């Protein structure tokens, strides 16, 4: 399962580069366009920015909690990759090192950062809690897979609710969904993870002692651009301006005054798109109610 | 059960098509492709049935003759080992 | 041109081997199972039940066993050996909801070492 | 009837000499077009 | 017939489809024959390996079932001759359930089927027949039968039934069976009258999908 | 390691002599030369550091516990790590296993001097690291 | 007797006299030349002067 | 293939032609092409010898070959090992020690002792032998013990 | 590239990517420069050369695989929650701890280096 | 958890309960296996303690690995229902058998092959009111039977006797011994734990060649 | 409105006559028979051909079928002696070439083409079951030196039906408005591999950019303006 | 007359012509 | 000396009679089922033949033409077995084919035969990839032609054939040849089992009755 | 071509087959797969 690129293709898109041209019709420094819809359940979504298409879905139970915070209820996300989306990957690969590259990032920009409130997952301290699950799949890829599933994990919990509980010590009732409502969840702070693609038009020294700096950065490397990129960079931020996780494991070197000019740039772009969802959501649920009203005067 | 269909140059002496049960031993589980499992309680009753048709066609008859097989081969159980 | 084709042929242990099918295809051309059966002669089944339970000697139950209601089967060439346990959760007309059942594991000793095979 | 039929030893290990017998002897020449 | 489906929706992936029944959104991927691995081969005829991811959850023993004997009805399909020593890598993702996965597999299967019946056309594999599949479900308590229940008639359904079928001749001669998933309890006398609506509806249902075929790709279809 | 035939004669042949020669030519009953390290890492309750002639090098570790020593049996537990091997292979688990058996609780160990309360007691961890042999 | 054997000469032309002709002749010969190598593992072997010394100092298993 | 891999101690395997070698009986057996139907007759895994290196491939992977009767596979001592860098190079490396004994120094820090042979006398005043596991079969203690000083 | 971290003192990336600088060395593997990596930590508005796993747990912290004597990068690795506006003046701290890094590896191999061949020859 | 199988839901838990010179014995059979081309039975029963368990073989296998010049011998030993000794107990066990085998098998008429033994412990009672170490000699027994029975190369009926803890393999009717296993007991009782492990061992061939010279 | 068909339809034509066979078609080797066994419109080759007709059936696919006689754009990938490893498509397997298949065919004489180079060659001999051959130079050249090992250019994969059409087809528009805005090179392979080199980069992604939105909307008659279009992108600056 | 080194240490992981002598990374 | 267990102690390596007044000595020579086992005895040692197998004893002989007497000592079961007749150079084995390379042919071993037909095929399932497989060279299929080689004009997947053993080679696979006019291709279905059966039209040909179809395959003389 | 011989010289249906797409273009593989494209 190997990618084969001519070499005459590898300095095709290097000229490119150095006259600053991209293959898709994007500026370096432009990111795709999203596109956002959810499915009929609550927790559910299709998300898709032209080839690069996922899908994730979000889902609770009741468990117990652990003995080691038995304050807080219980949450993962699984990220299986289908070879369906590409035909390099194995089947479920869960020990590959990109999908650890995938893995560590959404379980630093989900878990570790905790957008979502645990705490508010406890029904009953050490009894009963909720089991919170994300399952992400894939389907075809372009790349920008990890910036994707940042993006629909984050957009699937601003979609789901809970139905509703009661507690009588063991007596915990469970309500019928649809007389008492379903009930949306807590989310501390938004995340939205950028993917950086480096490229050296030159050799090694002229990167480590050529002291002219001359590597290229770009937004959203395409597939073809994306299997030739010298070093790997994500960082994610907020709205409230904080850095949440950045992560450059190796690969090309790397100016730090490029990086603070880099991430400035992430800023502008990421805040606009977390407000298309944030109107999205709102007009989807208007939507949802205008529908409830045309439901209702309809019955 | 097996339902197999049969080549006329295959003969040595001493369409045509032909159902078998009880199967076994390799070559058989390799050879038929339209078969048949069943679950059955002895009083004509049925827990499940189980098609996989790959090779031949399928009678409406060797349906009900694996039926009149199927009521035998359990009732015997049910009353083999009375327990 | 008319041509007497003289074939080559084998001891029948040679020719299953090879001949998964036509082996078959000879046996058929009697109307036999290459199990040496006719069509529908069916296997003899044998069992014994309850000997690997704790609770076979119902006059003195032995102590550090674990096991509630055994079966052996053996029919044609195939020993498989049944075995129930159960454990306890605690707990907080014909439709499926009533309905429950077990939990079990199969192994087949197939020669092949490794994981769980995907039959299983 | 339905009712069990166990089956002869002996039988088989006829019908296998009967097996062996129409098989290495009516396969030996084949005329054909 | 409230079902619907898309061809050649995915990029980098030979053949793609997704079927939409009435409630469950099932999409199915084909990617052959491409380069098999080391034990994987078959000196003669085609290897096939099938992955049906879930909604929900991951890949356990609950999927393996419903990938095994969906392995057994396209083997007659394929024209397995054609591509010795090769692979085809055939994908399918449940989308949507539509069905109680903790108490039923019933929709799925027929919809799996049906899902990855018209991926292999975007595939434009070497094939044998044409296929459909439906669910198929007796109440409890009614003691009726209804083509194409819903959960909730799956709640008071007595018995489950997923019939697959062969279809020739301008998919008109039932030339065989493929599957037949009796689940539930059932007698002699409701089996074949079973078959009698399904003889007729998987062919009605066919009959929806010849034209659907060729209105989506004889556009992409040159003159 | 994988050796030569022609060695594996005269090798079996001059250990085998009856005025019995080592291939070092050492007396029957000597051992080799070894380097004996210990009390380096001082964040555990002892450690250990060893020298073979071969160059192999083991580094075994001790941390301390206090547990009730009626709710649990073994005492003093064994722990084995041999760089470049899997966990599941045959030298690995053996050789853990062994000294287990080696250091039973009352056969040549003294748990009484384990003993810290009429309840409690200590949990001990023999904790392995072979980086070579 | 599955022998290798080397005809030797000063000149190529004197090889590329013999050459055709026991190409000509035996056709499974070996020519070597600082020009052109035809048939590098044939049994005859048709080389000038120095090539041997070459192959003499590096030790051709040729030889 | 018709090649064999051996190791030097350095970066990689050495490489050893199929026709590199001395055969039993000379250049009078010649070529055979059943002859890589018996690669393992000769030659197989760990043993020892005496190689000469010939020349290079593109990286800096060298090969082998046995140009010489001195040249061949060990027996009648032992092998021991060293760093490579304290062997100095002079114009000589085969010598012979009082001890009736033989040191065999490689370069590349591999040492072999064996008893002094004929050939090794040859050297400062059968031929089927040349695939042999065997030894000398008379081998004193005396033989034995002197090289352990060594 | 085989590694055994036997104690364990907080900044614990850095740790081993000067340890591996060694390594390369110490057989003398062909390469461009040295490689030097260190965590850096902040409590509220103050940079921490060189924290420790008590410190780790108690604030934010950056690790960067620095090179050589350089300003690019190796590795860039943040988990805490940064506020953006300290980090460009967090990037500038520890350059000057990197050097002096790499600056006390050299001598010290260059102190051994002497003692091979001053023994040597 | 585990997601290939099936273990049910993880709070429950399993039931509970509370406190509220001898004769060993064999039964011993061949040939019931036809995926194996060597199998064993064997039915034990001593004094509180009943123990059944099986022998399985498969060789000679292909070695997809290398060359070597002669045999390989794999052994495997896997819990059966009730009682489960532990993983790193198993293994050792399954080392000390290697040993023996390599003084029995002419794995020199076997280049290039496997040996694959597969032991099941299957069941056993223990219902008497080192637990691992009153198993061993059956083993070998119930090993030499199965290799039999696919009919290696084997030089001797070899068997271990046992006395108290102690395991002692013999060959040549005892006159030489092939595997030693000691665990605690006495101190230089070793002279009657020669004598008691000899005498089974002069019992148990004997019941072994029974098993097949007259089948 | 045509000879659409599946497999598993009527085969339309009478058994007696005598026809080459097509792709798409199958005859059976157990049972003799012949049919239809893949998706699309069959094409009858109309009368007159010496009495022998032809069927096929149009098919759509992407992932490509080795077969003979056929040019295809390849990539060096191994340096297997004799003999070269080459592949045609992503994930597919691979294909041996001759080193000795080349127009100045000289056995003494062995070519200099490295790992990674993109090379034009036609499907000499293949199996459907066995390791396929390819060859640039061939005897079916005529002693022509036509086929080769490429320069730098670019390459776009597309569908196959399309390529057949780049290749079948005169009416096909494309060749037209790219010659109407500059002058360059084409390759031509059947493996949807569409190698392109033009004197500047400029154009090339004009033609990069035309090629994957054509093939994409695969509506030929609309191709006028979406080509010229790229240029006035390129020509945006 | 004796079997083994034994001499110890304990409480340390360990004990603790002129040409240009240069680096990686230099100049 | 009839019937021998594992371990059944039989003979010496050395025996005596006295045919007629002349000494004549006798040579037990060991065979399969045999290891002569020193033995010590109160002192002295003793080589015996040993019995390392189950069946029946067999004591044979024969000198090279081309007073002491040899006499090969010859072990065997006795009223299923392959292990007893693992391939050794120069067999005759029965195999099928299992991938065709153009450097090659690869075949897993099934079946050998015997001398002076008496045969043993290998008891072994395929399906694990248990069994022991072999190669074949597309050089070495035959010597006529022996270098422009159509492989595919041969061969085919699946197929039966009479091959002789050339060596061992690795571990992995073996050296193989049917360099003859009597070896080579045994049977096989149409089409690779999508068609009937085969037969050989020449000893260097093969056609079908049924269809009327042919393809050239290296076949064996029938 | 001189070079070698001017020494000597001085001195129960109709099927017919499958068929690749090559022989369904007519003329028949004179088609110049290698196009520049020429001054205009």
């Amino acid at each position: 399962k190997d990618i084969e690129i001519s070499a005459s293709e590898s300095k095709f898109i290097l000229e490119a580069l150095r006259q600053n041209y991209r293959l898709d019709g994007r500026s370096f420094d432009q990111f795709r366009d999203v596109e956002i819809t959810f499915g009929k359940e609550f927790g559910d979504v299709s998300v898709k920015m032209g080839n690069t298409k996922v899908h994730c879905r979000i889902s609770c139970q009741i468990a117990q909690p652990y003995e080691d915070r038995p304050f807080e209820g219980l949450f993962v996300i699984s990220t299986e990759i289908s070879p369906m989306a590409g035909s390099q990957f194995e089947n479920g690969n869960i020990t590959g090192e990109d999908e650890v590259l995938c893995s560590r990032i959404i379980e630093k920009s989900v878990r570790r950062s905790g957008a979502l409130d645990v705490e508010g997952l406890c029904i009953v301290a050490g009894s009963k809690c909720w089991a919170v699950r994300a399952d992400v799949h894939f389907l075809d890829c372009d790349g920008g897979f990890i910036d994707a599933s940042c993006i629909a994990v984050m957009a699937g919990l601003m979609h789901f609710k809970k139905p509703d509980i009661t507690v009588h010590g063991e007596q915990i009732i469970v309500h019928p969904v649809n007389e008492r409502e379903p009930v949306p969840l807590g989310i501390l702070h938004i995340p939205i993870c950028v993917t950086f693609s480096f490229f050296n038009p030159q050799d090694t020294e002229e990167n480590i002692k050529g002291e002219t700096n001359s590597e290229i950065s770009i937004i959203d490397a395409t597939l073809k651009e994306e299997l030739l990129r010298d070093g790997v960079l994500t960082v994610t931020l907020n709205k409230n301006r904080e850095v949440v996780q950045v992560s450059k494991a190796g690969g090309l070197p790397m100016d730090a005054l490029t990086l603070m000019k880099c991430c400035h740039e992430a800023y502008s772009i990421i805040e606009k798109i977390t407000d298309q969802i944030l109107q999205l959501l709102k007009e989807d649920s208007e939507k949802r109610n205008k529908y409830a009203a045309m439901l209702t005067s309809e019955n | 059960y097996g339902i197999v269909e049969l080549d006329p140059e295959c003969q040595l002496q001493n369409l045509n098509t032909v159902l078998i049960a009880d199967l076994d031993t390799e070559a058989e589980e390799t050879s038929i492709h339209s078969t048949i499992s069943i679950l059955a309680a002895p009083s004509g009753n049925y827990k499940q049935l189980t098609l996989v048709g790959g090779g031949a066609k399928i009678t409406p008859e060797m349906i009900k003759r694996s039926l009149l097989l199927s009521r035998v081969r359990a009732d015997d159980l049910s009353t083999r080992f009375n327990i | 041109e008319t041509i007497e084709i003289h074939p080559i042929t084998f001891p029948p242990e040679v020719l299953a081997r090879i001949s998964p099918e036509l082996s078959l295809q000879r046996h058929l051309s009697l109307g036999i199972r290459p199990c040496l059966r006719k069509y529908e002669e069916f296997r003899d089944v044998a069992i014994e039940n309850n000997t690997l339970s704790r609770y076979a000697d119902a006059g003195n139950i032995d102590t550090k066993n674990n096991i509630l209601g055994s079966n052996v089967l053996k029919s044609g060439k195939t020993i498989v050996i049944t075995s129930i346990t159960g454990g306890i959760i605690e707990e907080t007309e014909d439709i499926i909801a009533n309905y429950a059942s077990v939990y079990p594991v199969v192994e087949v000793e197939r020669g092949r070492v490794g994981a769980c095979t995907d039959e299983e | 009837d339905g009712l069990p039929n166990k089956v002869k030893t002996e039988d088989i290990r006829i019908r296998a000499q009967n097996f062996k017998s129409a098989l290495a002897n009516l396969e030996d020449i084949i005329f054909e077009i | 017939m409230s079902v619907q489906a898309e061809i050649g929706i995915l990029d980098h992936v030979d053949g793609s489809s997704e079927f939409v029944s009435q409630d469950t959104k099932v999409i199915c991927s084909v990617t052959g024959p491409i380069e098999p691995k080391a034990r994987q081969e078959l000196p003669t005829q085609l290897a096939l390996e099938i992955i049906v991811r879930p909604a929900k959850g991951v890949a356990t023993t609950r999927e393996k079932v419903l990938e095994d004997k969906l392995r057994a009805v396209l083997t007659p399909l394929i024209t397995r001759h054609c591509y010795p020593r090769q692979l085809c890598q055939i994908t399918c993702q449940i989308l949507e359930s539509g069905e109680d996965e903790a108490e039923f597999s019933l929709r799925e299967l027929s919809c799996c089927i049906n899902a990855a019946f018209l991926a292999l056309v975007d595939a434009g594999i070497a094939l044998n027949s044409m296929c459909a599949s439906i669910p198929i479900a007796i109440i409890k308590d009614t003691s009726d039968i209804i083509v194409d229940p819903t959960a909730e008639q799956l709640k008071i359904s007595l018995s489950v039934h997923t019939l697959a079928l062969e279809f020739v001749n301008g998919g008109k001669v039932v030339k065989n069976v493929l599957l037949l998933d009796s689940n539930g309890d059932f007698n002699e006398d409701q089996l074949f009258s079973l078959l009698e609506l399904g003889e007729q509806k998987c062919q009605e249902l066919v009959t929806n999908i010849r034209r659907i075929i060729q209105d989506n790709i004889s556009p992409r279809l040159v003159v | 390691m994988s050796l030569s035939v022609a060695e594996k004669s005269y090798l079996y042949d001059s250990l085998a002599s009856t005025p019995s020669i080592r291939p070092d030519g050492r007396l029957p009953h000597q051992f080799r030369p070894i380097e004996i390290f210990t009390d380096f890492l001082p964040s555990s309750n002892g450690s250990s550091r060893i020298i073979a002639s071969d160059g192999s090098e083991c580094i075994v570790s001790i941390k301390s516990k206090v547990v009730d020593h009626h709710v649990e049996n073994e005492l003093l537990q064994v722990d084995v790590d041999i760089a470049g091997q899997r966990d599941d292979a045959l030298v690995v688990e053996t050789i853990t296993s062994l000294l287990n058996k080696v250091l039973k609780s009352g056969s040549g160990v003294d748990s009484s001097k384990l003993q810290l309360t009429k309840k409690y007691s200590f949990k001990i961890f023999v904790d392995v690291l072979v980086i070579s042999s | 007797n599955k022998q290798r054997v080397i005809y030797t000469s000063p000149i190529k032309a004197l090889s590329n006299q013999k050459y055709r002709e026991l190409l000509a002749e035996f056709g499974d010969v070996g020519l070597m030349t600082g020009d052109i190598t035809i048939n590098p593992d044939a049994g005859c072997l048709v080389m000038t002067t120095e090539i041997l010394r070459s192959m003499l100092y590096r030790g051709s298993e040729v030889m | 293939n018709k090649r064999w891999k051996v190791d030097i101690g350095g970066k990689q395997h050495a490489v050893l032609m199929l026709g590199s070698v001395n055969l039993p009986g000379g250049i009078l057996r010649r070529k055979s092409e059943s002859d890589e139907l018996q690669m393992r007759s000769f030659l197989k895994e760990g043993d020892l010898l005496n190689a000469e290196v010939q020349s290079l491939f593109q990286d800096g992977s060298a090969s082998l070959h046995t140009r010489s009767l001195k040249y061949g596979k060990l027996r009648n001592g032992m092998f021991c090992q060293v760093p490579s860098s304290l062997i100095v190079r002079a114009k000589n490396h085969t010598h012979n020690l009082p001890g009736n004994i033989t040191v065999v120094l490689g370069v590349n820090g591999y040492i072999w002792l064996r008893k002094t042979s004929q050939m090794d006398l040859a050297r400062d005043t059968s031929s089927w032998q040349i695939y042999s596991d065997e030894n000398d079969p008379s081998i004193s203690n005396n033989i034995r013990q002197a090289i352990c000083r060594y | 590239i085989e590694i055994h971290v036997l104690e364990q003192d907080g900044g614990i990336m850095g740790s081993l990517i000067n340890g591996i600088t060694l390594a390369l060395i110490d057989a003398g593997i062909s390469m461009f420069d040295y490689i030097s990596g260190i965590s850096v930590g902040l409590y509220d508005t103050t940079p921490l050369l060189d924290t420790n796993s008590l410190e780790e747990n108690a604030m934010s912290t950056v690790t960067l695989g620095v090179v050589g004597k350089s300003e690019k990068l190796s590795l860039l690795l943040v988990e805490d929650k940064i506020p953006l506006d300290r980090l460009e003046n967090v990037l500038a701290i520890g350059i000057a701890g990197a050097h002096r890094v790499r600056d006390l590896m050299d001598e010290e191999l260059r102190k051994h280096a002497q003692k091979r061949v001053s023994n040597a020859s | 958890q585990d997601r290939r199988r099936l273990l049910g839901p993880a709070a429950a838990k399993p039931m509970a309960f509370s406190n509220t010179e001898s004769e060993q014995e064999l039964s011993l059979h061949t040939g019931f296996i036809e995926n194996c081309n060597g199998s064993a039975l064997v039915e034990a029963r001593s004094l509180g303690h009943q123990t059944s368990l099986i022998t399985a073989v498969y060789g000679p296998r292909s070695i997809r690995g290398s060359f070597t010049s002669q045999g390989t011998i794999s052994i495997q030993l896997k819990n059966g229902l009730l009682e489960k000794y532990n993983t790193n107990e198993l293994k050792e066990v399954s080392s000390f058998l290697m040993g023996i085998f390599n003084s029995v098998v002419n794995l020199s008429r076997y280049p290039k092959s496997g040996i694959d033994i597969f032991v099941y412990l299957t069941y056993d009672k223990d219902l008497t009111n080192s637990q691992i170490s009153s198993l061993i000699p059956h083993c070998i027994t119930s090993i030499t039977l199965a290799l039999a029975d696919a009919g290696i190369e084997l030089v001797d009926m070899a068997g271990a006797g046992e006395a108290n803890g102690t395991v002692v393999s013999f060959i040549k009717n005892g006159e030489e011994i092939v595997g030693f296993w000691k665990d605690d007991g006495d101190d230089e009782d070793l002279l009657e734990c020669l004598d008691r492990c000899k005498e089974q061992y002069n019992r148990y061939r004997d019941l072994m060649i029974s098993c097949l010279m007259n089948q | 409105m045509s000879t659409f068909i599946f497999p598993g339809d009527s085969f339309p034509v009478d058994p007696t006559t005598p026809v080459k066979l097509g792709p798409g078609i199958y005859c059976d080797p157990n049972t003799q028979e012949i049919r239809p066994v893949n998706t699309g419109v069959l094409h009858v080759s109309a009368k007159g051909k010496s009495g022998v007709q032809t069927a096929y059936i149009d098919y759509s696919s992407k992932r490509y079928i080795p077969s003979v006689n056929d040019f295809v754009i390849g990539v060096i990938i191994g340096t297997f002696s004799d003999s070269y490893k080459v592949s045609l498509q992503n994930f597919s397997s691979s294909v041996s070439l001759s080193y000795m298949a080349f127009p100045n065919a000289s056995k003494k004489n062995r070519p200099t083409l490295q790992v990674g180079d993109l090379v034009y060659a036609r499907v000499c001999t293949a199996e459907k079951e066995l390791e396929a051959e390819i060859e640039c130079f061939d005897s079916t050249t005529g002693r022509d030196a036509g086929f080769g090992i490429l320069e730098d250019g670019m390459i776009i994969d597309v569908n196959l039906n399309f390529a057949r059409q780049l290749l079948f087809n005169n009416d096909f528009p494309l060749l037209k408005v790219l010659a109407a805005h500059t002058k360059f090179e084409v390759a031509i392979g059947l493996n949807g591999k569409i190698w392109v080199k033009c004197e500047e980069l400029s154009n090339t992604l004009a033609c990069y950019r035309t090629i994957m939105e054509c093939c994409q909307k695969n509506d030929t008659a609309a191709f006028k303006d979406i080509a010229k279009r790229q240029f006035k992108e390129i020509l945006t600056v | 007359s004796e079997v083994i080194t034994i001499t110890k240490r304990n409480g340390a992981f360990q004990n603790s012509s002129d040409s240009q002598i240069v680096t990686p990374g230099e100049l | 000396p009839e019937i021998a267990y594992p371990g059944k102690l039989i003979c010496p390596q050395y025996g005596t009679e006295n045919k007629d007044g002349e000494d004549i000595i006798f040579n037990y020579v060991p065979g399969p089922g045999t290891k002569l086992i020193q033995y010590e005895h109160n002192g002295r040692t003793l080589e015996a033949i040993t019995a390392t197998l189950v069946g029946t004893v067999r004591c044979e002989e024969e000198k090279k033409t081309d007073t002491v007497k040899n006499i090969l000592v010859s072990v065997l079961p006795g009223t299923n077995d392959f292990a007893n007749n693992l391939p050794k150079e120069g067999d005759i084995v029965l195999t099928r084919v299992t991938r065709l390379s153009l450097q090659r042919a690869n075949v897993e071993i099934l079946a050998v035969e015997d001398k002076p037909a008496t045969f043993s095929v290998s008891q072994a399932s395929s399906d694990l990839g248990e069994t022991f497989r072999g190669i074949i060279r597309s050089q070495d299929v035959r010597s006529t032609d022996r270098d422009r080689v159509k492989v595919i004009e041969c061969f085919k997947p699946g197929d039966i054939v009479r091959a002789q053993v050339l060596s061992l080679g690795d571990g992995t696979n073996y050296y193989l040849t049917t360099a003859r006019n009597d070896l080579g291709v045994v049977f096989a279905r149409a089409a690779n089992g999508a068609g009937g059966l085969m037969y050989a039209t020449d000893w260097q040909m093969m056609t079908s009755p049924v269809t009327g179809a042919t393809e050239k395959r290296k076949c064996a003389k029938p | 071509m001189s070079a070698n011989n001017g020494v000597t010289g001085k001195l129960p249906n109709l099927i017919i087959s499958n068929v690749g797409y090559s022989e369904l273009r007519k003329p028949e593989g004179v088609i110049s797969g290698r196009k520049t494209f020429g001054d205009n």
